[PDB]
RNA sequence: ACUCCGCCGGCACCUUAUGAGAAAUCAAAGUUUUUGGGUUCCGGGGGGAGUAUGGUCGCAAGGCUGAAACUUAAAGGAAGGAGCG
């Protein structure tokens, strides 16, 4: 990754699945990146969102729905959303 | 699974996490050991002594009340049988099969099971000799086995 | 007394039998089922159904261009709701049969590259769900108790069979999307009538 | 022919908010949500 | 329940209830004692207060038993 | 000329996207070979690996088709493999070159020991399988060279690998599975989660979300 | 019969990790398993694990964090002097930059990098990376 | 190449099954492999019910039925068209036809 | 006796791949070049050949054990979407 001097030696840093922590390769066309919008006191989209990336492995297993539900039940409690 | 079959059963007792006696159990350790000696003198074995205590006296585990297993209590009073209970029952079964087999020469199923029972006797007898629970020269003899048991 | 936005929707969903599930429950849908009655029918937890509707709406409003959203239904009962859902939310409705190669064959006229995909039943819309997994297309789907969850990112636990259930679900979802845009006033009411989403037999 | 469906809207909605018939299991499902005081919900 | 929708250390008290006595996080017997003179729920002996069976001993309708 | 039919084709045609790594980051399919010619076009270099005739029995005789294996790569971490069957040798080669470009992958490179100079070998032990053929790649010290047969060696050179140890098991004489198995382990170089990838992911907007307005407007 | 409780523990974790589970139960427990986990925990390959007392052998629930590629035993437990550690790493580990071989030495259970620092040999238990 | 998961018969958890004799040719065949059909039809064919019913000597009488259980070997079942060769996909369908 | 929920054990079946495989196919034939839970038997191109010989068992039929000379370039296995092809 980093040379002995410090320069980066990677073409890019692949994303990691938000549920399984697996790397998402360039040909994983079953992987999806999702955005959940943030609301205000009134309940109107404010232009802010939280991003979630899922690998094809977990989506093929059918566990994406439950994984997304748990990841959102925790994140919303941290950013004030509810 | 089973030693001498393909059975894979798991049924067994499940001891509770509480090793102490219940608050409703009032009998003391000296009283329990008095009954254990009383039953042993009547011919009962350690297995069927604990069953009576559980079913008729509310003593789930003797070790919880007395701190020692039933066989250890009997040995301390010189009431432990010369041949261990489990080995005794295997010999009794082998005697029964042989007695049945003498009148039924064509019962090849029994002849097969007799081999399994006697091989089970020799594996257990070997263990008891190593732990010195049997006389060093003790040996199982089909001819004289029926005199030992029963 | 006044009913909150959630109690009103749940009251509306009860009247449409949105909570009545199938006699079989998929193992990945058990988390949404509440209880099974002696009849053998599963009862969907409408409290969680409303929460997933909100989560789905948050994903929809985050799409800058609504034309990138595609909502479709294979069964006739939902062919009317999807058309009305796309009318008010600005999405692109595809009622009827899905043409294979729509999301993969770049040379056919019907080729599309949606950013989001909405479906009425994973079991009947298996083709677009299967084909969306070749183009990094996330999918939202209304899932019954016996629905397969393969390649479904957000599954809304509801009864996607009855004509009233399908119409109400899209009516509520369309309202939530608009309310989150500020286009309409908050609350459980909407000037549009729900009956415009129900199936109109010949 | 859009009027055949669009303009066709009866004076009374097919979804009656009042007099909602529910089962014993459904009532217990609403109790868990704290919504056992809904007006329409009534046992069969 | 899915593996990730459950906590192995704090399972619901109803789930452990229906699990096999040996497969619970901590083994626990399903038997118990009761008054009527204590009697084991799965007694193998004839007390006629209880009749041994393949499982719990069949109690008599007449007398009333209190679990302890 | 080129009239893009995909969103990526338009952005690359417009110039918003200027690197393949921006596409790889979001795992987007590339369906137009003109995209590859616009980003790493001048640095690419194709090479026909083999021409393989295949035959189908028919009532009149045997229909012979030609199967061309083509490998492309800039020698700096990008390699592609394409196979096409066609009735003419020239037609198969031209289509195989197109397929090779469409499958170009990023190849991660690492250091055997000390991180001195540019990366020269694979970062970890990686294996690829196709049919019965398994190709293994072990990191090698600088100057060791590519210790591999001709088919893997050609692919590794186009990927920019300088020094690696290789071993094979199975029917390597099946060139199709040999080259594909080699290409299979090269794409796994970015799948293995090393400790240096443990840092939490910082997501960025996809090209379709960043340039929605440009994509919303029809192109004429 | 159960021959190597360590193999069952590491095999269970490896299968659970590949399936993307967050937790996994190991039964039976042993002080060798606990010390093997601690080596993995110190290098940030597992999260928090908890030992449950059941009055028989105990059980362990291990929290997984998705960083563990593979973990396995080496059976039989060959002797490894300090001079032969280099050969074992060249065989079992992905590269010369990450991955640990766990040894049981007279100084305790430790990874091969710590064994070189203390210049102590022993026997191979397993590996992980 | 293994053609069927059941090996062409219906035997699980047992060693030996006694054979039956084909109703057509008498070939020995294991009972679990033989094609069995239970035929129930009127003892009088439909082409003669009217004549026999007109000649009945009783005001009321139900014509009995003919119960016959037929057990065929594989060769006779195929030759007699009791069963037909099916495609690889259709071989797995075990439900009786319409 | 029947109905509903569940636990342990058994003969199986159905769907599916995140797995494996040359594939057929397999919920084990999976957890294998990211190769190591324990243990027994057993194979090393096709023939000659389960033959000759020696030994051993059997009343016999034969069983068990079991070669070489020589010969040969095959014998053999599976057979835009989908398949390693
Ligand atoms: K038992
Ligand atoms: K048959
Ligand atoms: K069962
Ligand atoms: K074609
Ligand atoms: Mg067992
Ligand atoms: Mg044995
Ligand atoms: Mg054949
Ligand atoms: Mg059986
Ligand atoms: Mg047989
Ligand atoms: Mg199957
Ligand atoms: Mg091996
Ligand atoms: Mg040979
Ligand atoms: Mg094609
Ligand atoms: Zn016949």
């Amino acid at each position: 990754m980093q040379n002995d001097e410090g320069q980066n030696m990677d073409l890019y840093i692949p994303r990691k699945c938000s549920a399984t922590n697996r790397l998402i390769t360039s040909k994983d066309h079953a992987s999806v990146q999702l955005n959940v919008g943030h609301l205000d006191e009134s309940g109107v989209y404010t232009g802010q969102f939280t991003t979630y990336a899922l690998c094809g492995f977990i989506r093929a297993q059918g566990d994406a729905d439950s994984a997304m539900d748990r990841l959102w039940q925790k994140k919303k409690a941290e950013v004030g959303q509810q | 699974g089973r030693m001498h079959s393909r059975g894979k059963g798991i049924s067994a007792s499940a001891l509770p996490y509480k090793r102490t006696p219940p608050s409703w159990l009032k009998i003391s350790a000296p009283d329990v050991e008095d009954n254990i000696c009383k039953f042993a003198k009547k011919g009962l074995t350690p297995s069927q002594i604990g069953v009576i205590l559980r079913d008729s006296h509310g003593i789930a585990q003797v070790k919880s009340v007395t701190g020692s297993k039933i066989l250890r209590i009997l040995k301390a009073h010189g009431l432990a049988p010369e041949i261990p209970e489990d080995l005794y029952h295997l010999i009794k079964k082998a005697v029964a099969i042989r007695k049945h087999l003498e009148r039924n020469r064509k019962d090849k199923d029994s002849k097969f099971r007799l081999i399994l029972v006697e091989s089970r006797i020799h594996r257990l007898a070997r263990y008891y000799k190593k732990t010195k629970k049997l006389p060093p020269v003790w040996k199982y003899e089909s001819t004289t086995a029926s005199t030992l048991v029963a | 007394r006044t009913l909150s936005t959630k109690e009103a929707d749940i009251q509306m969903m009860l009247a449409a039998e949105v909570h009545l599930g199938t006699k079989n429950c998929d193992f990945q849908m058990e988390r949404y089922a509440f209880k099974r009655r002696n009849d053998g029918i599963y009862i969907i937890n409408l409290g969680k159904t409303w929460e997933k509707l909100q989560m789905a709406a948050r994903v929809i409003v985050a799409i800058e261009n609504p034309q990138d959203i595609i909502v479709q239904s294979a069964r006739p009962y939902g062919q009317r709701a999807v058309l009305k859902f796309a009318q008010y939310t600005g999405a692109h409705a595809i009622a009827g049969r899905h043409t294979p190669g729509t999301f993969t064959n770049q040379l056919q006229t019907s080729y599309s590259e949606p950013r989001l995909l909405i479906l009425t039943d994973p079991r009947t819309d298996h083709q677009p769900i299967k084909e969306a997994a070749l183009g990094n297309i996330p999918t939202i789907a209304f899932c019954d108790t016996d629905s397969p969850m393969r390649y479904v990112d957000i599954g809304i636990p509801a009864n996607n069979k009855g004509k009233h259930s399908i119409g109400v679900l899209f009516w509520i979802l369309a309202r939530m999307v608009l309310q989150m845009r500020g286009a309409i006033n908050q609350g459980p009411k909407w000037d549009v009538m729900v009956d415009l989403f129900f199936y109109r037999e010949p | 022919e859009r009027e055949r469906r669009m303009d066709f809207v009866p004076e009374e909605s097919a979804i009656k908010t009042d007099l909602i018939e529910v089962d014993k299991e459904t009532l217990d499902m609403l109790s868990a949500l704290g919504m056992s005081d809904l007006p329409g919900v009534v046992k069969q | 329940v899915l593996p990730n929708d459950v906590d192995l250390l704090n399972p619901p008290a109803e789930h452990e209830k229906k699990k096999h006595k040996l497969k619970r996080l901590v083994q626990s017997p399903n038997s118990f004692f009761m008054d009527v003179t204590t009697v084991f729920s799965h007694s193998q002996t004839v007390v006629v207060l209880c009749q041994p069976t393949g499982g719990r001993a069949r109690l008599i309708e007449g007398c009333s038993f209190r679990r302890k | 000329k080129w009239v893009p039919v995909t969103k990526l084709g338009r952005l690359v045609k417009d110039g918003k996207i200027r690197s393949l790594e921006q596409i790889y980051l979001h795992s987007l399919p590339i369906k137009e070979f003109q995209i590859i010619d616009t980003l790493i076009g001048p640095s690419l270099k194709d090479e026909v690996m083999k021409i393989m005739p295949v035959q189908k029995q028919t009532r009149a005789g045997q229909r012979t088709r030609f199967k061309a294996f083509v490998v492309v790569g800039d020698g700096n971490g990008h390699v592609g493999l394409g196979v096409k069957c066609s009735k003419e040798v020239a037609t198969a080669i031209r289509g195989g070159i197109i397929l090779a470009k469409l499958s170009v992958i990023p190849v991660r490179r690492g250091y055997w020991g000390n991180k001195i100079g540019k990366p020269h070998t694979v970062p970890c032990k990686v294996t690829g399988k196709c049919g019965s053929v398994t190709v293994r790649m072990v990191p090698a010290p600088r100057g060791a060279g590519i210790v591999a047969a001709r088919v893997p060696k050609k692919v590794l050179q186009f990927a920019g690998i300088e020094d690696v140890f290789t071993s094979s098991r199975g029917s390597t004489k099946t060139l199709g599975n040999f080259v594909k198995a080699t290409f299979d382990c090269l794409m796994k170089t970015y799948g293995f989660l090393t400790p240096d990838f443990w840092k939490e992911t910082r997501f960025t907007k996809s090209p379709f979300q960043e340039y929605f307005d440009i994509l919303a407007k029809p192109a004429n | 019969v159960r021959v190597s409780v360590l193999n069952d523990a590491l095999k269970s974790m490896y299968n659970a990790e590949k399936a993307g589970k967050a937790q996994v139960e190991l039964r039976p427990s042993s002080k060798v398993i606990i010390k093997f986990l601690i080596v993995m925990q110190k290098h940030g390959y597992i999260g928090d694990f908890q030992y449950v007392d059941d009055h028989r052998v105990g059980k362990i629930v291990v929290e997984l964090n998705g960083r563990l590629n593979k973990c396995g035993v080496i059976s039989p437990r060959f002797d490894v002097g300090v001079a032969t550690i280099e050969g074992w790493t060249a065989r079992l580990l992905p590269s010369r930059q990450f991955g640990y071989i766990v040894l049981t030495t007279s100084a305790g259970i430790m990874d091969h990098e710590e064994a070189r620092r203390k210049n102590v040999g022993g026997k191979v238990l397993g590996f992980f990376y | 190449t293994f053609k069927r998961r059941n090996g062409g018969r219906n035997k699980h958890g047992r060693g030996h099954v006694k054979f039956i004799r084909c109703s057509n040719c008498g070939k020995c065949c294991p009972k679990d492999k033989a094609i069995k059909r239970f035929l129930v039809r009127n003892i009088v064919e439909q082409a003669a019910v009217r004549d026999v019913q007109e000649a009945c000597a009783f005001e009321l009488y139900t014509l009995p039925k003919l119960y016959l259980k037929m057990q065929y070997c594989v060769s006779c079942a195929i030759h007699s068209k009791v069963v037909r060769v099916r495609s690889r996909t259709d071989r797995r369908v075990r439900e009786p036809p319409q």
